């Protein structure tokens, strides 16, 4: 409806102001995309749990040498909505937890055996990862805003109250945040942030769960409805409350309040996608921290190494973050992307290269119904005849993958996309 | 025990093999955490194993050792080991340090699948590091100190997709290789003239010797060029600046390597390098040389990284000074002492990183507050660096003021003076990292989980013990008391610390701080320009006749080779037309042949 | 006994034609198998402390042309056998998958040649095994190789044909100068004649053997025939004809004129000097492996004349074991360059990159490749710092200024194998030119099995040494 502009990424604006797609539509590449989603979502069904016993049960605890067995029912907790007693009622299963994830935690990759013997040898679900994303949310101060709220006169109160409650035991911790009440005042603003991140994944894994479902039964037929169903997902659940809630010893400490009208979507998705998806403070094996060696930017407007802008060929060596990932997000892989990858480049060796290509791409069309939701939110949908209405859109679109191409740490040079359109990348 | 000590080296050498069963490519599933954990075990056991063989060498004599390496027709190599206290105690030196270090990276190196190649890397310096300290055989005390060179150029060079390791491990590996080559020269040369290479037959020929001058002079010069490029002294110095790329190793790297790879090296050669008072002046040189440059560049730097690698150039550089006075002794005290220090000053900075992704000084800011500990342990392993006679550093670096002032007085002027520089430089690493405004880079910074502050704050307790460790049992440093010095150094200190804190928490003063010489500023942060300098002695002579040699090779050799090919070609294809193919030209050929033949 | 070791391989080359495919791999591995196996057994049953000549076999063949087939196997000469027989086992087992009956049999026929040249007590019967060793390498290197085969492979024919000139040259000089018939050695070959003579028949072997061990600016095939010869060429050529060429240097040249090498060690001592640093400045500058590699091979041999040209007994065993490091080392350089150039198709050092991260980019052979590359240069617990420290500590009691150009060249020589390393394993991988093919189990167990051999030898070095302890004495001290 409107000229051809100048852009060298004009090729994709054209696809994304008609429908969608910031990637190609083929059924091979929706294929590894409904299976990544399909394998990404159990680990965060274990994540969301975790972050919230990190947020809830583990406030603050100066050796939190487990920290990674949630108590018994925290399996049991009802995700929000999956169930019966759901709140949205999206994934018709189970709301208590995944079959295939208890699975995991049972028998592993070895066999039944006792939790901590599953930890010790590592067979585990690799839950750093997870905390490296709540602590990448914070010091980016993405955490939307409540951040400004998390500073003084309401959450410094609840929190000494909070901190005072929970280390009544010990006079020795006690005394500590008596000498310096800010040192356990940081760490409660960071089991905030782990319960922010855990509250983001409490949406997104019932998503990913039916997503997967839908595509089994065939109402999913092209990229465009896949994002198509990320959108309404994702203003289906934008209303959603944010809230601590430590609980201690028969007490429940109301840390940052439901009544302060913070909700999911400028809360815990848009600061989320920046922070991760964009920012994802510089992999240690790839960039040089030095100072002298301007690399690394100063501002934290401009970290270009997020999951969008990430390096896939060296996946599984020394000083990269991601492989914590998909060595989490490999054995639970659906038989049509294990059969996939089997019958290509190093067969079932390197699968875990492939496997987080495949990961970027699926990560992609997740932006991009991002993209596609926050139009729709604050600008003007794809069938409007007005023309300023439609030089709108292109403005946002354009703005928008201007971020792809600044040059400023080869920030352009970076950016997998031009190589996710490459049918040849995988 | 104290019989079997000599296994220690191997336990870690048990681990060096067993954390690479779960190398990427290896297990495939479950991988990354077991290796360091088992690596863990085995440093444990042999932290154990050495605490009680030192306290069964208490009161004992040393109980060498020794095995046949090879026995060749001329030579008979042989491996000793000595089991006297400073080599057991040097084994817990090394153990405990490795352990700090090791539980210090189950925490700092989650979020990293490379377990399998740092902790192989880590435990075959802990087995190295052990092997150095027990043979005392200048040999074998080359051999290990050539492995331990391989180990830092494959342990820098951990995650070689940065373009700035591979780069940083190139020169810590052949800086660090020409010094142990020109070493090599000087152990090649010590047999004709020693008979044995044992640190004992080498101290009996020491003793009783009358041979050249120079010829002890090169080869005791060749002897101090190893350790001296070994312990990142001047002018062999760029690879420790770009050995910073790679977390703790660097806490154990700048900790518990160089300190006991080149200077260990240094002091057990007290006796031979005592044979030349050239090599001794030329010693002391080098030293203080290497201490004002490194407290100067120090000063000077914006990495939080680099501003303490300048500082562990400066005090080995003090290691130099105290072997250029005939004093091993002190040497041997203040090792542990830095080294205790230093590793909580690296942890401190290094938990910082973790948790402020940057390294910029200019970028870290008020964190004081929010951050006690990790303030507090940098504070302590400050204070025992330099001053504070309560703080155990104290009591070595005041003998060996006593005994430069009782001889050579000048060199005296330089370790009280670098005593104040290395206190500005700390006092501007505090002043920035921990006082001030806070800054976006660190607006919002939790205190770090249990494993990279328990081994910082179970490390600031050995510091606080230090002094009182010497105390229990009267292991007296500096004899005579003399305050009239030892209100020096901490005057010194205190002076250098004070008027750190001013400029940088004075809000009197623009604070990205220029110097009224903007050109010394400029070159005291780029080490005097030492890459464009090798870049233009060596390395740009090296690299020249190197394009000349293989040009020759391309030209003159190989073309002198084939142009005989090519004549006996042209020969043959200009020769061909003799045969003319008219007869009557052959027939005269054969009457050519006659009446020539009858001539002759 | 040693009859077997030199006929088992031409057996099996006359057996390659008229034989079955399957029949004609299975059959190559099996005597291949068998020569190793027996070359191990000699070496066990060599009893040692004997200082003189063992598994003697004496028969008259030639009469009017001495030529008597007269073998015989030294401390010198036995450890030069098994490495033989244990480069042609490798060299079989990773043949070409191409034109593979022309092949096995021109292996066997150069295993035979190598291993009758080394046991062979006779001048002209040496000679005879050697001038059968000139020509089925130049096959090798004809139909395997790179691009410029033909040009390579001319030039090593002609520099080993001249070879053989020399040496046949300077044996019927003091084959007839001496009035002695039967050209067999250690016998009525006896030297004992005027200066000025044996300093010309001398400068004869040196330029013979000096060119084919290869000296410093006899070289110059070298370069050309490594690079242009495919791996298992490459690993067999470079051993095989290198120690060939070191052995003769050796024992003729010092069993025979040992009053004019004491006069000419002046001189040698400064040329092998020369030799190692030039080898390692040309290799510095090299943007190709393979030719990084091939000037390592140069360095590795001068270490061989520098000990030689001290008369030590030390500085002898000290050159026997450089052969045998150098053979082992070169071996496994060629198999990692050749198992990397299939691989990732390209041998520049401005492409390679990255080859040493797990999953998508090769590293049990990069890390394999480090590790020949630090026992190439001089790092201790690997063979090659053995072997030149031998050297080293034999002959800096002689000429001392030499001794240390060497050990200059050895850092020069650390300083290349880290470039190449840093360029080759180190660095990232690029990702549209990725996707190297997987290395299969039974290709990567002969890289596996030289590493394993060389980090023992390196630590246990005694096994390296008790062979040729009392030849070497044997050698020097007469
Ligand atoms: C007399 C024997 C002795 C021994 C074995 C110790 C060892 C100990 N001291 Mg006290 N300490 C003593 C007295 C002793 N100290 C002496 C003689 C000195 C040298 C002057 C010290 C120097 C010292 C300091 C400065 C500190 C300790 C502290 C501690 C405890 C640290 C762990 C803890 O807090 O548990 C419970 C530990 C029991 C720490 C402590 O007590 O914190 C409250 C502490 O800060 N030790
Ligand atoms: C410097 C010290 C050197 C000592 C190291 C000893 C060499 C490694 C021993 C290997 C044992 C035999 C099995 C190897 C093959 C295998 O199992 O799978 C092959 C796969 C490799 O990926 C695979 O690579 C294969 C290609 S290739 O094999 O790597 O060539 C292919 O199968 C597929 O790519 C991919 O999965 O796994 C590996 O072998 C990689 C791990 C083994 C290499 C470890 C090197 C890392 C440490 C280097 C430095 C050591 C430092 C510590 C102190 C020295
Ligand atoms: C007997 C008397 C005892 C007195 C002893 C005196 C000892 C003084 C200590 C030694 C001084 C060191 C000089 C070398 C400095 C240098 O080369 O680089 C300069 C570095 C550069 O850092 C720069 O830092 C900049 C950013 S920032 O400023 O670091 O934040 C960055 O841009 C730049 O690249 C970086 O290099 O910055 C400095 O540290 C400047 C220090 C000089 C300030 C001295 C002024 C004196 C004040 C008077 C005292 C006040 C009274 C208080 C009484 C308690
Ligand atoms: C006396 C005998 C014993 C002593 C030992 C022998 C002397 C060794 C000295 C080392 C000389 C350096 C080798 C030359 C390297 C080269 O060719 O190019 C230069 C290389 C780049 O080569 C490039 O390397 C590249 C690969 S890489 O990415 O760089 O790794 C490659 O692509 C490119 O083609 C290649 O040119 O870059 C370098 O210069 C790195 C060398 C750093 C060495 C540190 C100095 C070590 C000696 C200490 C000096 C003290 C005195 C200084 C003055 C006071
Ligand atoms: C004194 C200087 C020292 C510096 C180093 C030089 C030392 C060199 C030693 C000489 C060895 C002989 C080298 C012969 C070169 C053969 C290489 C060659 O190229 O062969 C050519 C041709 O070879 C021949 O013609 C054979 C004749 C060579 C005969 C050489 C004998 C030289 C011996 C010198 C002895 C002199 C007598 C002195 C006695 C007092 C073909 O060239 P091309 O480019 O065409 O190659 C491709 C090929 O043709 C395609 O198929
Ligand atoms: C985690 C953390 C925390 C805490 C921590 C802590 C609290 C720690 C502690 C620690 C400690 C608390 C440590 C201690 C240590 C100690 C030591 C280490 C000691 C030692 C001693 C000794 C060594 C001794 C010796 C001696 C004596 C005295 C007796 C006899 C012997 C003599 C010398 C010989 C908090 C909560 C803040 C949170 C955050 C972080
Ligand atoms: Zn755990």
């Amino acid at each position: 409806k409107l000229p051809p502009l100048d852009h060298p990424l004009a090729d994709i604006i054209y696809r994304l102001e008609a429908g969608g797609a910031l990637i190609p539509d083929t059924p091979v590449n929706l294929m590894k995309i409904i299976g990544m989603y399909k394998a990404y979502s159990i680990p965060m069904d274990f994540y969301w749990r975790d972050l919230l016993y990190l947020g809830e049960r583990v406030f603050i605890n100066p050796f939190p040498f487990f920290k990674y067995f949630p108590t018994k029912e925290y399996f049991e907790l009802p995700n929000h909505y999956a169930g019966d007693t759901a709140d949205l009622r999206i994934w018709r299963g189970p709301a208590h937890a995944h079959p295939e994830l208890m699975e995991f935690i049972e028998k592993g990759e070895t066999g039944k055996m006792p939790r901590l013997l599953h930890h010790l040898w590592h067979d585990r679900i690799n839950m750093e990862f997870s905390e490296d994303l709540a602590r990448a949310m914070m010091w980016h101060r993405m955490g939307g805003q409540l951040d400004i709220y998390l500073d003084s006169e309401e959450y410094k109160a609840a929190a000494d109250k909070a901190i005072r409650a929970y280390f009544k035991r010990n006079p020795l911790m006690l005394g500590l945040y008596k000498l310096f009440p800010d040192l356990f005042l940081e760490q409660a603003r960071q089991a905030t942030y782990m319960n922010v991140l855990g509250l983001f994944w409490e949406v997104m894994a019932p998503v990913f769960f039916e997503i997967s479902d839908r595509y089994d039964e065939g109402s999913i037929t092209s990229v465009k409805d896949a994002m198509n169903f990320l959108v309404n997902g994702i203003f289906a659940i934008a209303g959603r409350p944010i809230y601590h809630h430590v609980y201690i010893d028969d007490e429940v400490h109301v840390l940052v309040p439901k009544e302060k009208g913070f909700m999911w979507l400028y809360e815990a998705a848009f600061p989320y996608v920046e922070a991760v998806f964009y920012r994802t403070s510089p992999f240690r094996g790839t960039k040089s921290y030095n100072a002298q060696a301007n690399q690394v930017p100063t501002d934290q407007v401009d970290f270009h190494y997020g999951i969008l802008f990430a390096d896939k060929f060296p996946v599984g060596t020394a000083g990269i973050p991601p492989t914590l990932l998909h060595q989490d997000m490999y054995h639970f892989l659906p038989q049509y992307l294990k059969d996939y990858f089997h019958q290509h480049c190093r067969g079932e060796d390197d699968i875990l290269v492939q496997l987080g290509i495949a990961f970027q791409h699926a990560m992609y069309t997740v932006t991009s119904a991002v993209l596609q939701a926050t139009r729709a939110a604050f600008y003007y949908p794809l069938d409007d005849p007005n023309p300023e209405h439609l030089m709108a859109n292109r403005r946002f679109f354009v703005a928008q993958m201007d971020r792809f191409l600044r040059p400023q740490y080869g920030i352009a040079e970076a950016c997998k996309i031009r190589n996710v359109q490459d049918p040849n990348y995988l | 025990f104290a019989d079997t000590v000599w296994l220690i080296p191997f336990y870690s050498l048990a681990g060096m093999v067993l954390s690479l069963i779960w190398s990427p490519g290896i297990t495939r599933k479950t991988g990354p955490r077991p290796a360091g954990y088992l690596n863990i075990l085995l440093t444990f056991f042999s932290f154990v194993h050495a605490l009680l063989a030192t306290v069964a060498i208490a009161n004992q004599p040393p109980q060498y050792l020794h095995w046949t390496w090879l026995d060749v027709a001329g030579l008979h190599l042989d491996i000793p080991v000595e089991i006297s206290i400073l080599t057991t105690t040097a084994l817990m030196l090394i153990t405990a340090l490795n352990l700090m270090a090791q539980v210090f990276a189950v925490g700092y190196m989650e979020m990293d699948w490379g377990w399998a190649r740092f902790f192989a890397l880590l435990a075959l310096f802990e087995g190295g590091m052990g092997a150095l300290v027990l043979l005392d055989s200048l040999f074998f005390n080359y051999v290990v100190l050539e492995i331990l060179t391989l180990a830092t150029y494959l342990l820098i060079g951990l995650w070689f997709n940065q373009p700035l390791v591979v780069t940083g491990a190139r020169d810590a590996f052949l800086t660090k290789r020409v010094g142990d080559l020109v070493l090599l020269m000087g152990v090649l040369a010590i047999y004709p003239l020693a008979g044995s290479w044992n640190y004992d037959d080498l101290a009996a020929w020491a003793a009783t010797a009358q041979v050249n001058s120079t010829l002890i002079t090169l080869i005791c010069l060749a002897l101090i060029a190893g350790p001296m490029g070994k312990c990142a002294q001047f002018p062999l110095h760029l690879w420790l600046d770009e050995a910073m790329e790679g977390p703790i190793p660097a806490s154990i790297l700048r900790n518990a390597v160089v300190v006991a790879t080149g200077a260990w090296v240094l002091v057990k050669l007290t006796p031979v390098l005592s044979l030349s008072p050239v090599a001794l002046t030329a010693l002391l040189v080098i030293g203080s040389v290497t201490a004002l440059g490194g407290t100067l560049i120090a000063i000077a730097q914006v990495d939080i990284k680099r501003a303490l690698s300048y500082l562990v150039s400066a005090y080995m550089g003090w290691v130099f000074i105290a072997v250029g006075l005939k004093e091993p002794g002190l040497a041997f005290v203040f090792i542990l002492t830095y080294s205790l220090a230093m590793a909580v000053l690296m942890m401190s900075i290094g938990s910082i990183i973790w948790n402020s992704v940057t390294q910029d000084l200019r970028l870290l800011g008020g964190l004081w507050s929010r951050r006690p500990i990790s303030g507090i342990s940098f504070l302590v392993g400050s204070a025992g660096l330099l001053a504070v006679p309560p703080l155990a550093s104290f009591f070595p670096q005041a003998e060996l003021l006593d005994t430069a002032f009782a001889q050579l007085p000048w060199v005296g002027g330089v370790l009280l003076l670098m005593n104040t520089f290395a206190a500005f430089s700390l006092g501007r690493t505090f002043c920035l990292v921990w006082g001030g405004e806070v800054k976006p880079m660190t607006a919002r910074s939790p205190e770090v989980f249990w494993p990279m502050i328990l081994p910082m704050t179970v490390d600031l307790g050995l510091v606080l013990h230090l002094p009182i460790l010497m105390a229990r049992f009267d292991w007296v440093i500096w004899t005579q008391p003399s305050l009239a010095t030892a209100a020096a150094l901490t005057i010194t200190a205190l002076l250098g610390w004070g008027v750190a804190a001013w400029v940088y928490l004075g809000k009197a003063i623009p604070k990205p701080v220029q110097f009224p010489l903007p050109s010394v500023q400029n070159l005291l942060a780029y080490d005097f320009y030492t890459p464009k300098l090798y870049r233009a002695t060596v390395v740009g002579v090296v690299d020249m006749i190197s394009r000349i040699t293989a040009w020759f090779d391309r030209t003159f050799v190989d073309g002198t080779g084939n142009a005989f090919g090519v004549v006996t070609l042209l020969g043959g294809d200009r020769l061909k037309y003799s045969t003319t193919g008219q007869s009557q030209a052959y027939i005269l050929t054969i009457l050519m042949g006659i009446a020539i033949l009858v001539i002759a | 006994m040693l009859t077997l070791l030199i006929v088992l391989p031409v057996i099996g080359a006359l057996l390659m034609p008229l034989l079955p495919e399957r029949v004609l791999r299975s059959v190559a591995l099996v005597i291949a198998g068998l020569t190793f196996a027996l070359s191990l057994w000699m070496l066990t049953q060599f009893d040692v402390h004997q200082s003189a000549l063992q598994f003697t076999e004496f028969v008259p063949w030639l009469l009017p042309l001495g030529l008597n087939y007269s073998l015989g196997v030294d401390g010198l000469s036995l450890p030069l056998i098994v490495l033989g027989t244990f480069l042609t086992l490798g060299v079989v087992f990773t043949g070409e998958k191409t034109g593979q009956r022309l092949f096995y049999a021109l292996v066997l026929l150069a295993n035979a040649g190598i291993t009758g040249a080394l046991a062979a007590q006779n001048l002209l019967l040496f000679f005879l095994f050697y001038e059968l060793e000139l020509v089925p390498f130049y096959l090798l290197i004809l139909i395997w190789g790179g691009q410029r085969r033909e040009q390579a492979a001319v030039k090593f024919l002609i520099y080993t044909a001249v070879s053989g000139i020399l040496v046949l040259a300077a044996f019927l000089a003091m084959g007839w100068l001496t009035h002695a018939p039967s050209f067999d050695s250690a016998d009525i070959q006896i030297a004992g004649l005027a200066p000025t003579t044996q300093g010309i028949l001398l400068l004869l072997l040196i330029l013979g053997f000096g060119i084919k061990m290869p000296l410093v600016p006899l070289h110059s095939w070298l370069p050309d025939a490594y690079v242009e010869a495919s791996t298992p060429t490459a690993i067999l050529l470079g051993g095989a004809l290198a120690k060939l060429g070191a052995y003769g240097l050796v024992r003729f040249a010092l069993g025979y004129f040992p009053e004019a090498w004491a006069q000419f060690s002046g001189l040698l001592a400064i040329v092998a000097a020369v030799g190692i640093a030039y080898g390692a400045l040309a290799a510095i500058a090299q943007k190709d492996i393979k030719r990084m590699v091939a000037y390592s091979s140069i360095g590795h041999m001068s270490y061989v004349l520098l000990a030689a040209a001290a008369h030590t007994h030390l500085s002898m065993v000290g050159a026997i074991a450089q052969m045998i490091s150098h053979g082992l080392i070169l071996a496994l350089l060629f198999y990692l360059v050749g198992v990397i150039e299939t691989k990732v198709g390209t041998r520049e050092l401005n492409v390679l990159n990255g080859l040493l991260n797990p999953l998508r980019g090769l590293p049990t052979t990069s890390a394999l490749l480090i590790l020949g590359g630090m026992a190439s240069a001089g790092i201790p617990g690997l063979v090659g710092f053995v072997a030149e420290f031998l050297i080293f500590q034999g002959s800096y009691g002689m000429f001392p200024l030499p001794t240390l150009v060497a050990v200059v060249g050895t850092g020069l020589t650390a300083v290349y194998f880290v470039i190449m390393i840093n360029r080759t394993c180190f660095g990232r991988l690029d990702n549209r030119t990725a996707y190297y093919p997987r290395v299969v189990w039974s290709e990567k167990m002969p890289a596996l099995v030289l590493t394993l051999l060389i980090v023992f030898l390196g630590v246990q070095p005694t096994w390296l040494v008790r062979w040729s302890e009392t030849t070497s004495a044997q050698i020097v001290a007469a």
